[PDB]
C-alpha cells in the first residue's frame, strides 16, 4: 500500500500570510489526492478534493494544487478558524491512507514563562499523597524544559508533565509538571526547586520552597 | 439534515467485545457506502475500511484484519462496528464517514470514543493549590484534579464568573488513572481578598466537588 508522509507535523505562520502544506506519496496517484481538516475540538470536514476542487461550504482562500507524487494545500490569507491539523489523503489505490498530518500555529513574539511552585496540599497529605506542582504559563516558543532538583539532586523519575494547545487568544504556551511521590518520600527531604530552560533567558528560571 | 451520529463512549477490559453504531438520516442509505477511521490519542487519523450497504462486503485495511467486522442493518439505516478480543492498542476514537464519489469521506460522525483498561471507576481526588508563605503584581492559583476514571472532567473557577487567566491542562494518564491539574492568574490585590473557588464536576461518579483556595498559615 501506498505510503503518505507529510514531512512537517508542525508549521508555525502570522496570521493573514500565505502557508503551503506538503503531501508526498511513495508513489504517483495520479492527482487522486484529498483534503481535510480536523479542528481542535475534534470535528473533521472535506476540504479539497480530486486536488485541486473546493467542496461545497468551504472559504475560497483554500486551493490545491500538484501532480505524481508532490501535492500542496495553500491557504491565501491564514485566518483564526484556520488553525488547525490538516490531513492529506490519497485514493487512487485500495486500502485509502492518511497523510501524518500537519498542525497549524500562530507565530509570535518570543515570551518568557511565568513559574509557580506548590507545594502538596495539606489534605492531600492526609491521605498519604504528596504531589509537587509547577506551573510554566504564557511562553513562546513552544520548545521548554524543565528539570527538578530536591535538596539539590536531579529528580527524573516520578515527572508528570502535560503540554496546552497554543493559547486562543495570546497564542502563547503553557506547561504542568507534577512531581507525583508518597509523603513518606517527601518527608525525605525538603528543598524542591523547579526548574525552567527556555528559548528567552541564558540562565533558567529557578522556583523553589522549604519545607521548614 | 444528512447527518451520521454514532454510539457514546465505551468502557472495556482487555479481551472483551465492543459495538459501535452509525445512525444515518437525511439521505438513501443504499446510495453511499460507510468508511470507518481510527484515530488513537495524540495520533493521526488511520483509515480502517469501508462496507458496501448493498451486498454488505466489507474491504479493510492492512492492519485491521482478524479481528475487526463491518455489519449494517438496512432497515435501520444503521452501520455497526465490532472489535473482538480487545487490545491495549484498540483505545482509540473511531469515526465513520459517508462515501461518495471521488473518493472522498464526507459528512463525518462525533467519532465514539474506546478505552481499553482494567481501571474502574474512580471519582476524582481534587487538592487546593495555594502559594507559598510569600510579593508582586499578580498572584498564581492552582487546583489538583487527581486519579479518576473515566474522561471527560469539567473544571470552572467560581462558578464561571472567573475566567480570564486560566489554564487548565490536558489530561494526562498515570498507573491506568487520568490526572488533571489547572491555574489561574489574578491581581495580587483580588486575592485573598474576594474567594476564589475551584469546582470539579465528574459526570461518570456523579462527584461535583467545590474546592476553595485557602492561604497557608
Amino acid at each position: 500500500d501506498i505510503q503518505m508522509t507529510q514531512t512537517t507535523s508542525s508549521l508555525s505562520a502570522s496570521l493573514g500570510d500565505r502557508v503551503t502544506i506538503s503531501c508526498s506519496a511513495s508513489q504517483g496517484i495520479s492527482n487522486y489526492l484529498n483534503w481535510y481538516q480536523q479542528k481542535p475540538d475534534g470535528t473533521v470536514k472535506l476540504l479539497i478534493f480530486y486536488t485541486s476542487t473546493l467542496y461545497s461550504g468551504v472559504p475560497s482562500r483554500f486551493s490545491g494544487s500538484g501532480s505524481g507524487t508532490d501535492y500542496s494545500l495553500t491557504i491565501s490569507n491564514l485566518e483564526p478558524e484556520d488553525i488547525a491539523t490538516y490531513y492529506c489523503q490519497q485514493y487512487s489505490r485500495f486500502p485509502y491512507v492518511f497523510g501524518g498530518g500537519t498542525k497549524l500555529e500562530i507565530k509570535r513574539a518570543d515570551a518568557a514563562p511565568t513559574v509557580s511552585i506548590f507545594p502538596p496540599s495539606s489534605e492531600q497529605l492526609t491521605s498519604g499523597g504528596a504531589s509537587v506542582v509547577c506551573f510554566l504559563n504564557n511562553f513562546y516558543p513552544k520548545d521548554i524544559n524543565v528539570k527538578w532538583k530536591i535538596d539539590g539532586s536531579e529528580r527524573q523519575n516520578g515527572v508528570l508533565n502535560s503540554w496546552t494547545d497554543q493559547d486562543s487568544k495570546d497564542s502563547t504556551y503553557s506547561m504542568s509538571s507534577t512531581l507525583t511521590l508518597t509523603k513518606d518520600e517527601y518527608e525525605r527531604h525538603n528543598s524542591y526547586t523547579c526548574e525552567a530552560t527556555h528559548k528567552t533567558s541564558t540562565s533558567p528560571i529557578v522556583k523553589s520552597f522549604n519545607r521548614n | 439534515q444528512i447527518q451520521l451520529v454514532q454510539s457514546g463512549p465505551e468502557l472495556k477490559k482487555p479481551g472483551e467485545t465492543v459495538k459501535i453504531s452509525c445512525k444515518a438520516s437525511g439521505y438513501t442509505f443504499t446510495n453511499y457506502g460507510i468508511n470507518w477511521v481510527k484515530q488513537a490519542p495524540g495520533k493521526g487519523l488511520k483509515w480502517m475500511g469501508w462496507i458496501n450497504t448493498i451486498t454488505e462486503e466489507p474491504t479493510f485495511a492492512e492492519e485491521f484484519t482478524g479481528r475487526f467486522a463491518f455489519s449494517l442493518e438496512t432497515s435501520a439505516s444503521t452501520a455497526y462496528l465490532q472489535i473482538n478480543n480487545l487490545k491495549n492498542e484498540d483505545t482509540a476514537t473511531y469515526f465513520c464517514a459517508r462515501g461518495s464519489e471521488f473518493g472522498r469521506l464526507v459528512y463525518w460522525g462525533q467519532g465514539a470514543s474506546v478505552t481499553v483498561s482494567s481501571a474502574k471507576t474512580t471519582a476524582p481526588s481534587v487538592y487546593p493549590l495555594a502559594p507559598v508563605c510569600g510579593t508582586g503584581s499578580s498572584v498564581t492559583l492552582g487546583c489538583l484534579v487527581k486519579g479518576y476514571f473515566p474522561e471527560p472532567v469539567t473544571l470552572t473557577w467560581n462558578s464561571g464568573s472567573l475566567s480570564s487567566g486560566v489554564h487548565t491542562f490536558p489530561a494526562v494518564l498515570q498507573s491506568d488513572l487520568y490526572t488533571l491539574s489547572s491555574s489561574v492568574t489574578v491581581t495580587s490585590s483580588t486575592w485573598p481578598s474576594q474567594s476564589i473557588t475551584c469546582n470539579v464536576a465528574h459526570p461518570a461518579s456523579s462527584t461535583k466537588v467545590d474546592k476553595k483556595i485557602e492561604p497557608r498559615g
